[PDB]
């Protein structure tokens, strides 16, 4: 619910190759990096089952190559929240026939992008399951 | 990498017709990438880009249709024109590539404007409403950003508008409701009848449920009415399904028991607790911290041990580590187990999911439950704290020290003893600064001089001009106060301990020199650093000068009356004031609606039981949420039978003027309507001071002598005072007496011989002999030193 | 006055860290010459701009501390003959011109401006 501070897909070199601040109210590319730094540096590819930072939900994940960040508020249950996060790995994996890689990332961004807008759009998750998508999309 | 430049040049690619969707798309992609990564640039170029891009648009090249959406999408609350597409939007609108249509509208809406708003509208209406769920969704999202801006344009449509929200897809159903988050922001009543709709049907989206919960909950705090059945109803509903989140959600708030609900709910909860109890919902941790609150009830507590023991045991899962601290805390602990744990902790804390942070939080809680208190623990802890350490204690210390002060701890001798020592050989100059400052104030109120000195010397012992310096500064509050031996010696010491090292020399010299400069006693001082309540109201009232008599206020209102009921636009609370001569009703308020400001305001009162009516006063202007004063004035007749208790009839008159709150307008025109004004009744307690007599014996009789009226009733269906009692103590506001007041939850006989003095000076006196034979027959006397009161009391008491 | 002027000049020239209140105290002495030999309110104004500047900066925010103020005397320090002088100082605790100058100076504001320019 207009609830994504950003969803970022971050490299684990603290880099971010995706960020959409769906919702935002703080700025700076730097501050974004800084903010990123404290937490990323700290989580350092390691993640947690759950993590709350800022009273805010941090659901983040890692892949086998990439670090997934979503920032949200601990003010909206894990199970769902994760479900979207889950949705993110999985569909990308199946559809593409391949999940995220650094390589994958490097060849083309777009698909992520395509997906992303569809799934979520700002601080409101319009959707969180693949299938609909799968049919819906045909690129 | 990113950079704008290639691309602007590269815009000439637009010039080709032989292109591949891929080829261009990529180029398009490149620009978008710089940006996805981040870019910043000029409008001119953007505008240009548009044109350039825009330029291309023969095709339906589908792919082409998307990219632009993006592109455009990039611009929304910080845009550049709107018009250009327009055609293109319409083109979709008649044009069945369904798909496409939806993305485009959506961007526009942060970017929007009102004229242009006009545009979509008949259709739009349709459109939101239209067909396949998919399309409809697309429609929705679009508003919201426009809602930022506004959305009321929409809003209006509403009686009619909502009904379409009626759904047949889950996902959708969930969605409909948030828009209703703002809908319910707008309205509460609506919900209520509404809920019975929400309540009415079982729901689809777990998701839909959730918003309701918050809400539902939100409602509950003060009570969501007789949640009994609803709460219950809900209770199942939250309770089970195939979607976990609800059960949990419900669970955390709902406890209820300090000697309260625990019934089913504890079992269900237990099913859950246990069920969760290994990261099903790693959620479980948070809850214990507050969401599902714990501070227990006594047998209840004992039961809790096992669950906490699992976490305590497991030591893993970030979600686990946190959980360990809250559960243990909330439920509390025995000393003994702590011991086992201290060792566990010894390893654990450093990183064990990065335990230190949870722990600092835990620790902050520790400092609080014992902030220098269970000092033995504080010391055990202290030893341990320092010990287990790392370094990370310091941070904690900032809290801990603070805690100790909060108590203003008293096993300081010991507490301090540990602190002092350890800190010495637990280092960090920084801590010292803080503590110094505090200590600085405290000194000889807590004695133990030799020790304290003993310490102090040590603190200084350390090098640092700076470290040294603090002992002297702390000392000033101390010195000045002196202790169990200090003044003589205090004088001796500064002498005994002295230093060179220039600026360090200087510090000694200077303090001295400073010392040198004031009489040390003085030195220390500088450096170290009726005509009631209601009468006041008679005066407060006095600043006005339109009077037509007043007097001095005698007593004031026994109860202020809201003259406009609850949360009304013209919300009124009124207070009534009595003087020996006049009574003023001064009217307190919040011309409520931001709709209105009321102007040309005066207050009518029309009376039944006497007062001479001098004037109705109103406030000149009353804007929203802001007391202003209006008054109504009377002079009080005192020696008449029936002449100061009155009910007065109220009608509010005003010329009603509309507001723009943004920036208003205040103009001569606007038209009146008048609204009913609530009654004012005047009491026998706005006027009276309740008393004890100057001469009861005599007075008691005497008051009879001159004054006395009577009423008798014989009570045959009820043999209880109590009804009578409710009207009399309370109406008159006087004292029941002659040690003839008291009755337990029963009593055989009762007299109130009762007192206070009425306005206009003279007194109003009452004797109520209530007599129980076993019927009650009773003699009520009112006797008075004022004529108007005897008739009055008999009435008034009712 | 030569010394005073020099001090001001050097101060202007520096700016990039330090700590001294103590210094302030150090120049002043129990008594000392200041201004012509007296310019009263204007002189109160004199104390107000030179000191205020030091202060303006002071009022501004910090990184590493430089020293937490204990300028209680600082206050008298700014405001038969000796007795009279003391009384005057207490009361305080051309003149118009000095005040205006101080206001203009009022140096956190300057620092903020510099930061903005850099950005």
């Amino acid at each position: 619910l207009y609830t994504v501070k950003a969803i970022l897909i971050l490299d684990n070199d603290g880099d971010r190759l995706f960020a959409k601040y769906y919702d935002d109210t703080y700025p700076s590319v730097k501050e974004q990096k800084a903010f990123e730094k404290n937490i990323f540096n700290k989580t350092h590819r390691t993640d947690s089952e759950i993590a709350l930072l800022e009273g805010l939900t941090v659901v983040y994940k890692s892949s086998i190559d990439l670090y997934f960040y979503v920032i949200g508020s601990s003010y909206e249950n894990e199970l769902m929240l994760m479900a979207v996060l889950n949705c993110l790995f999985d569909s990308l994996s199946q559809m593409l026939r391949k999940n995220v890689e650094k390589r994958a990332l490097l060849e083309n961004m777009e698909g992520l992008f395509l997906a992303v807008d569809e799934i979520v759009d700002g601080g409101v998750i319009l959707e969180s399951d693949p299938q609909q998508v799968v049919h819906r999309v045909a690129l | 990498h990113l950079e704008k430049s290639a691309v602007l040049q590269e815009a000439r690619v637009f010039n080709e017709t032989p292109i591949n969707p891929r080829k261009c798309a990529h180029i398009l992609t490149k620009i978008l990438y710089l940006i996805n990564q981040g870019e910043h640039l000029g409008t001119t170029e953007a505008t240009e880009a548009f044109f350039a891009m825009t330029k291309l648009f023969q095709s339906n090249d589908p792919t082409l249709r998307r990219m632009c959406y993006l592109t455009i999408k990039e611009m929304s609350c910080i845009a550049e024109d709107v018009i250009i597409v327009t055609s293109s939007l319409t083109k979709d609108m008649t044009g069945k590539e369904d798909n496409y249509r939806g993305p485009a509208v959506r961007a526009l809406c942060q970017i929007t404007d009102s004229t242009m708003l006009q545009a979509v509208e008949r259709y739009m209406k349709q459109a939101i409403v239209d067909k396949v769920p998919s399309v409809s969704s697309s429609a929705l999202v679009s508003s919201l950003h426009l809602l930022k801006c506004s959305f009321d344009v929409v809003k209006r449509w509403v009686n009619e508008a909502q009904e379409a929200a009626s759904s047949d897809n889950i996902m959708v159903q969930y969605h409909a409701l948030g828009l209703l988050y703002h809908v319910r922001k707008n309205d509460r009543l609506a919900v209520s009848k509404m809920i019975s709709k929400f309540t009415r049907h079982g729901l689809k989206s777990p998701f839909a449920y959730c918003m309701m919960i918050r809400v539902a909950s939100k409602q509950l705090e003060e009570e969501d009415g007789s949640r009994d059945s609803p709460l219950f109803d809900f209770i199942e509903s939250c309770l089970r399904n195939k979607h976990e989140m609800v059960v949990y959600e419900a669970a955390s708030a709902i406890v209820n028991l300090p000697g309260c609900s625990a019934k089913e709910l504890a079992p269900a909860v237990s099913v859950l607790q246990l069920f969760c109890s290994s990261p099903k919902a790693a959620l479980r941790y948070a809850a214990v911290r507050t969401l599902n609150k714990v501070a227990m009830k006594h047998p209840s507590a004992v039961t809790a041990c096992n669950l906490d023991l699992e976490n305590l045991v497991t030591d893993s899962n970030r979600s686990i580590a946190t959980l360990a601290i809250t559960t243990l805390l909330k439920t509390g602990s025995e000393s003994s187990i702590d011991r086992l744990m201290k060792q566990i902790s010894s390893f654990m804390s450093e990183i064990s999911d990065e335990f230190k942070v949870v722990v600092v939080q835990a620790i902050s809680a520790l400092c609080q439950k014992y902030p220098r208190k269970h000092a033995v623990l504080m010391n055990f802890l202290f030893t341990m704290l320092r010990e287990e350490g790392g370094f990370e204690y310091k941070r904690a210390i900032v809290d801990c020290i603070i805690s100790i002060i909060e108590e203003n701890s008293e096993s300081k001798e010991t507490g301090l003893s540990h602190l002092c020592e350890f800190i010495e050989d637990c280092e960090f100059t920084v801590l010292a600064t803080r503590i110094l400052h505090l200590l600085g104030q405290e000194g000889p109120k807590t004695n133990n001089p030799s020790k304290y000195i003993r310490f102090i010397y040590n603190r200084v012992v350390l090098e640092h001009e700076e470290v040294r310096a603090g002992a002297v500064s702390a000392l000033a509050k101390f010195g000045a106060q002196n202790e169990e031996m200090l003044p003589s010696i205090l004088v001796l010491l500064k002498r005994c301990v002295m230093d060179d090292d220039n600026e360090v020399r200087d510090r000694a010299t200077f303090y001295l020199n400073v010392l040198e400069q004031k009489q040390k006693a003085l030195n220390a001082g500088y450096i170290l650093n009726a005509a009631t309540r209601q009468e006041i109201f008679q005066e407060q009232l006095a600043a006005v000068p339109e009077f037509q008599g007043l007097g001095p206020l005698f007593k004031s209102s026994p109860e202020p009356v809201a003259l406009t009921e609850s949360e009304t636009e013209y919300v009124i609370r009124c207070t009534k004031h009595t003087f020996s001569d006049h009574l003023v009703f001064q009217f307190d308020c919040t011309n409520t609606l931001n709709d209105q400001t009321l102007e040309n305001v005066t207050v009518q009162m029309e009376p039944t039981e006497a007062y001479e009516v001098l004037s109705y006063v109103p406030a000149r202007s009353l804007p929203y949420n802001q007391p202003g004063t209006c008054y109504t004035l009377v002079a009080l007749p005192t020696e008449d039978p029936t002449a100061v208790a009155c009910t007065f009839s109220c009608v509010m008159k005003f010329t009603v003027k509309d507001c723009d709150p943004n920036t208003g307008e205040i103009d001569e025109e606007g038209y009146e309507d008048e609204y009913v004004l609530e009654d004012l009744e005047v009491t026998v307690a706005d006027h009276i001071q309740k008393v004890m007599k100057v001469n009861f014996e005599a007075a008691w009789d005497e008051v009879g002598d001159e004054f006395e009226k009577e009423e008798t009733f014989t009570l045959s269906t009820i043999k209880t005072l109590e009804e009578a009692v409710g009207n009399i103590v309370k109406f008159l506001g006087m004292h029941p007496c002659e040690r003839s007041d008291k009755v337990p939850e029963n009593k055989n006989t009762h007299t109130l011989l009762l007192a206070g003095v009425f306005r206009g000076g003279h007194d109003i006196l009452v004797r109520s002999r209530l007599l129980l034979l076993d019927t009650v027959t009773m003699q009520v006397t009112a006797r008075s030193s004022e004529e108007l009161p005897v008739d009055i009391i008999l009435a008034s008491v009712g | 006055e030569d010394i005073q002027s020099v001090m001001t000049e050097v101060r202007r020239s520096l700016g990039e860290i330090p700590i001294v209140e103590s210094e302030i105290k150090k120049e002043a002495g129990e008594l000392k010459p200041e201004e012509e030999i007296t310019v009263g309110p204007v002189q109160k104004l004199v104390t107000e701009m030179g000191t205020y500047a030091t202060q303006s900066a002071l009022s501004s925010s910090r990184p590493t501390k430089k020293e937490e103020d204990r300028p209680p005397l600082r206050g008298f320090l700014l405001d038969v003959a000796a007795s009279l002088a003391t009384t005057l100082t207490k009361i305080a605790l051309f003149v118009a011109e000095a005040m205006l100058l101080m206001a203009t100076i009022l140096d956190v504001d300057r620092i903020s401006l510099c930061l903005k320019v850099l950005s």
